[PDB]
């Protein structure tokens, strides 16, 4: 029945990269769990040389 | 004899059109309209 | 009232010109002007507020065409009376408007 | 930035630059005082392929209509669409040729083409950078068989490079309209092999047996049949004015569908034709989008290919599917009827997708047929000019007009060859 | 200070540009406006005193219509306006289009631009250039900038993912003149070469998953999914870690030979792998069956000569250590007898990231193998046989002379594959 009924449709007039690539939820963004902790500096060679 | 298979070829060319214009469709119209 | 831009399977009952037809939605395919059958004075007549029971010509404002009655053909109904409606505008050989595009809005 | 440049000529070419004209306008919602009431924007993204702009939101095309005399034109510009034309744009003689080619070729044609000239170099150079012209004409008038073959032969010599496409109108075959049309056709088809890029063929009968047959009428207009013949002449440019997954224009056609500078001879269709009482009792997918393209009824040449090999073929697809169950297909007909294609091509079936379905509609799609089914279109033009020229016929209409008979037979071997060129790849 | 500046060439470059940008600004933690709502975004993002994280990436291409919508929608504020180069008129399934005419007022934008990005890298580690030979920018210009990109910078580490076109089906008629002589330039002009064929990505996505009738862009979130494993250990922390030097250190035995493969190994539905478990060992056995790769061609036919693991998440060294010990077990599978050990493994802490919209579920462990063969044999092999089938009769030649080139590359350009033809069973023996 969802598949004959239609959906209200203004999206005939739709670009792929408008409906495939939407907005994502502000939530569902990946925790860096396992990551090098940041705060203290890394390793980099400071002398410019 | 060579004009009669070009005279008859050009006849059914021309006749088959006619044919499948008027007295094929005009009949559908008539059917459906009788129909409704 | 609504009436499209005419496509190849979009087409009236008997004739087969502009249909008109009636839809629940908004848009500007519902938006008609009304105007003057002497074709020499409508430039005169383009701001002149509209009369009850005079004959003017509908047209539509996306197509430009216009709405016709056509006394020729018969649509049966249950209330057995009879007419066919579409949009085309109809000119003569001294190019203007027929007798078959005047409508009246009557109160 | 891509433009189009559109180039019309006579009654043909004015009853169908009428209708042409009106489907774009549907498509990217002009009405007929020049503005924009459409919907959304992707109607107003890349309409200056064929709309110029103007004091506030008008947009007037980019239009070159001619005839030589102006009862063709008074026509036009009183319709419903006539008031969405630049008045200077129309172009009329006084006394036209009427159906004989060399009198609008020399004596009226080639002294009107020096204002059709001046009003395609104010226009082309308007321009970014133009694609190229199309042109829509006749060869069997007067007006457009003679100097739209003298426009094609003259403005391809100042710019050499942009595209020039041809929707002509080659005779049909079985019933005709005028005697002397093997004259005015086969005189423009040496004119045309040599300056012209790729070529179309819409034939009339090949329309009558379309809305016959598909459509169920029983009162076929000329404006029922320019439809026909508008809805694939915009479905052509659609990739240039509306995205895709994949893309394409009329530069990338003719790239994979003319291997030989004398080998551009198409024969188009169109996809969705259902008749108004035989529509809903069809389910729009991609299938049968296919199964009626390379059936032999739906092609715009009044020419059957199954005597002949499909050199190569083409497609253009609308509708927000064309990505794996087109490619089941296109892949199905390359092995089913596996002897209409000819041996010397990896594969031939080109690919676009547009994702904007025509309005109202659902999907599409559109052909373009490379073949060697036009070497019997051009054999029955002269199996009656040799039929008419052996005994003089008609002649004193064009001997008085300054040709000669040399011309006239220059025209046999140019194209008796043409047919004995393409002969082979059977 | 572990930069991978990404190059995107086309219509394959700015859909697969576009797919391969959308996960990383996932996988890290990047809003769609730039911002955020620990440092792993230094290979790819760029910071200034304002907190915004602009990648360093080009997108390059001939026609305005696919770039003019990328700078129209969603992710438009995260892309600078300079970073996309677009052309005015498109080469149109052509060489000669996109290397000598219309190439040359694109190749100089181009190289002030990447000259701008790799001067603001300090340890910038190697370009990645990812194109299709089946068009014209893609293999025309391409192989224009490979040209004249090892003038520049030498040994700097350049990195090739190519889409290759299908044996079965493709989408035009004269792309195997662009897919020919695109390898006569990147054979010295090319590091380490990756393949696909998207009707090798059809079938999966179709079996492997429920997702049946798809896009492109459900065949483009697989291939983000390669790029995500390579650079893999660059970001985040590992047991075992690899680098961009690591690849063609353990795939390339020889210049003339840079062609590995690719697999992924979890490809199971969002519901089919929610109720079946997904151990070490049956994510590598995936690799291995031949009807799990990302090209259609068996290597059944040929001999594995050098391979590359990745892995993700729930790893431990045993169990890895465990399955490995099977497969070089089996006699479905064999080597070439001059590679000893043939593997190279690498660990990631990290697991993927979940697309929201796309067809894969919350995995725990991945596999992205690059297993080079002999079975490329049979890829050169019928891109030959079909161009020396339509090169005899010279079916399309006359569109590639009359535009800034000659005839006589066609004719050492075939001449050059019948010597790398050669090479593959000399080195396959
Ligand atoms: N897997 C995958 N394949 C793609 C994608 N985009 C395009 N392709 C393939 O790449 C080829 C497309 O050619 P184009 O990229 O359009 O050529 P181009 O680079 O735009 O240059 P032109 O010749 O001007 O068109 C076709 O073979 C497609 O099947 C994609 O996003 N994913
Ligand atoms: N398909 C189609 N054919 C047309 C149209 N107008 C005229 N023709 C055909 O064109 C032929 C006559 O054209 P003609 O008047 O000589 O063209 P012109 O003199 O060059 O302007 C006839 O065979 C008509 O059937 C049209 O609008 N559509
Ligand atoms: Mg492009």
């Amino acid at each position: 029945k969802q598949k004959w009924l239609p959906p209200p449709e203004a999206t005939l007039r739709e670009s792929i990269y408008t409906s495939s690539y939407p907005r994502p939820p502000a939530g569902a963004m990946s925790r860096r769990e396992h990551a090098i902790p940041v705060p203290p500096p890394r390793l980099q060679p400071v002398p410019h040389f | 004899q060579k004009l009669v298979d070009i005279n008859y070829c050009k006849k059914l060319h021309v006749e088959a059109l006619q044919r499948l214009q008027n007295q094929t469709r005009d009949q559908m119209v008539q059917n459906e309209n009788d129909d409704r | 009232l609504s009436s499209d831009h005419r496509t190849l399977l979009k087409s009236s009952k008997r004739s087969w010109l502009q249909e008109v037809f009636l839809t629940h939605e908004d848009s500007y395919l519902n938006c008609w002007q009304a105007a003057f059958p002497h074709p020499q004075l409508r430039l005169e007549y383009e701001g002149s507020p509209v009369p009850a029971n005079t004959k003017i010509l509908i047209t539509h404002c996306h197509t430009n065409r216009g709405l016709v009655a056509h006394r020729h053909l018969f649509l049966r109904t249950y209330f057995g009376q009879e007419a066919e409606v579409a949009a085309h505008t109809y000119l003569d050989s001294h190019r203007v408007e027929k007798p078959k595009n005047h409508w009246m809005l009557v109160t | 930035m891509r433009e189009i440049v559109h180039l019309q000529a006579g009654q043909c070419g004015n009853q169908i630059g009428a209708k042409f004209w009106e489907v774009i306008s549907d498509e990217h919602g002009i009405d007929p005082t020049g503005t924009y009431h459409g919907d959304s924007d992707l109607q107003l993204e890349r309409i200056n392929v064929y709309y110029n702009e103007a004091t506030g939101g008008k947009y007037v095309p980019r239009a070159v209509l001619v005839d030589l005399e102006p009862g063709t034109m008074d026509s036009v510009r009183s319709g419903p669409f006539g008031q969405i034309f630049r008045p200077d744009n129309f172009v009329f003689g006084q006394s036209g040729a009427g159906n004989n080619w060399a009198k609008g070729h020399y004596t009226e044609g080639a002294e009107l083409v020096d204002s059709v000239l001046d009003v395609v170099r104010k226009e082309a150079e308007s321009c970014d950078c133009l694609q190229g012209f199309q042109l829509t004409h006749s060869l069997g008038g007067g007006t457009g068989s003679g100097m739209g073959t003298l426009l094609i032969s003259k403005i391809r010599e100042e710019y050499p490079d942009r595209i020039m496409n041809t929707f002509s109108v080659v005779p049909s075959p079985k019933v005709s309209d005028t005697v002397v049309e093997p004259y005015n056709a086969t005189l423009s088809v040496h004119q045309l092999v040599e300056n012209t890029d790729e070529t179309y063929c819409i034939d009339n009968e090949a329309l009558y047996d379309i809305c016959f047959r598909t459509l169920k009428l029983t009162t076929p207009t000329y404006g029922d049949l320019n439809h026909l013949v508008s809805a694939t002449m915009s479905g052509v440019t659609t990739c240039l004015r509306f995205p895709g997954q994949l893309n394409a224009d009329l530069r990338k056609l003719a790239v994979n569908m003319v291997p030989f500078p004398r080998l551009h001879f198409f024969m188009p269709g169109f996809a969705p034709l259902t008749s108004r009482g035989s529509q809903q009792y069809r389910a729009l997918t991609v299938p049968e989008l296919t199964q009626q393209m390379f059936d032999a009824k739906n092609m715009m040449a009044a020419c059957d290919p199954r005597h002949g090999r499909y050199l190569t073929v083409a497609a253009v697809f609308r509708g927000r599917m064309s990505m794996k169950e087109v490619d089941e297909q296109m892949l199905n007909v390359q092995n089913k009827n596996s002897s209409y294609f000819v041996e010397w091509i990896p594969n031939n079936v080109k690919t676009a997708v547009c994702d904007i379905p025509p309005r109202g509609l659902k999907m599409s799609a559109t052909f373009i047929g490379n073949s060697t089914a036009i070497q019997e279109l051009f054999k029955r033009i002269s199996e009656q000019f040799t039929a008419m020229f052996r005994r003089k016929a008609f002649l004193h209409w064009y001997t008085g007009e300054g040709m000669d008979e040399m011309e006239f037979t220059e025209a046999e071997s140019n194209m008796n060859d043409l047919v004995s060129e393409y002969q082979q790849y059977q | 200070m572990r930069e991978c500046i990404s190059v995107h060439v086309g219509q394959a470059g700015v859909q697969i540009g576009n797919a391969c940008w959308e996960l990383y600004c996932l996988e890290h933690g990047i809003q769609p406006d730039g911002q955020m709502p620990d440092d792993s975004f230094n290979t790819f993002f760029s910071e200034t005193g304002a907190g915004k994280h602009v990648p360093r990436a080009v997108f390059v291409d001939l026609e305005p219509t696919v770039i003019d919508e990328v700078r129209t929608g969603t992710y438009r504020q995260l892309f600078h306006p300079e970073q996309l180069i677009t052309g005015k008129e498109d080469a149109a399934n052509n060489y000669a289009r996109g290397h000598y005419t219309i190439g040359k007022e694109l190749i100089d934008l181009v190289l002030d631009r990447i000259r701008k990005l790799a001067d603001q890298c300090t340890g910038l580690q190697g370009f990645l250039i990812f194109h299709s030979f089946g068009g014209g920018t893609g293999s025309g210009f391409t192989s224009l900038l490979m040209e004249r990109l090892s003038v520049d910078y030498g040994k700097k580490s350049k990195l090739e993912f190519s889409i290759y076109p299908a044996p079965q089906v493709s989408t035009a008629v004269v792309e195997p003149y662009n897919s020919i002589l695109t390898t006569h330039t990147t054979l010295e002009h090319s590091d380490c070469a990756f393949m696909v064929d998207n009707e090798a990505i059809y079938d999966i996505c179709r079996r492997n998953l429920d997702i049946e009738r798809p896009t492109y862009t459900n065949l483009n979130r697989l291939i983000g999914q390669i790029v995500s494993s390579i650079t893999a250990s660059l970001r985040f922390d590992g047991a075992l870690n690899v680098d961009l030097t690591e690849f063609q250190t353990n795939l390339v035995p020889y210049p003339r030979i840079h062609f590995p493969l690719a697999t992924y190994a979890p490809v199971i539905s969002a519901e089919k792998a929610y109720h079946e478990q997904l151990s070490v060992a049956e994510i590598t056995n995936a690799c291995f069956e031949p009807a799990n790769q990302m090209v259609k061609c068996d290597p059944r036919h040929g001999k594995y000569m050098a391979c590359c693991l990745l892995y993700r998440g729930d790893v431990v060294p045993k169990d890895v250590n465990a399955a490995i010990a099977t497969i070089k077990t089996k006699r479905t599978i064999q080597f070439v007898d001059w590679c000893p050990t043939g593997f190279k493994v690498g660990i990631n802490y990290q697991p993927p990231t979940v697309v929201p919209g796309g067809d894969l579920a919350k995995v725990q462990r991945a596999v992205c193998m690059l297993s080079n063969t002999t079975a490329i044999a049979e890829a050169w092999a019928r891109l030959d046989h079909k161009f020396d089938l339509m090169y005899a009769k010279r079916a399309f030649v006359h569109w590639y002379v009359g535009e800034g080139m000659e005839e006589g590359e066609f004719s050492e350009a075939r001449e050059d594959m019948a010597a790398l033809e050669k090479d593959y069973e000399e080195v396959g023996m």
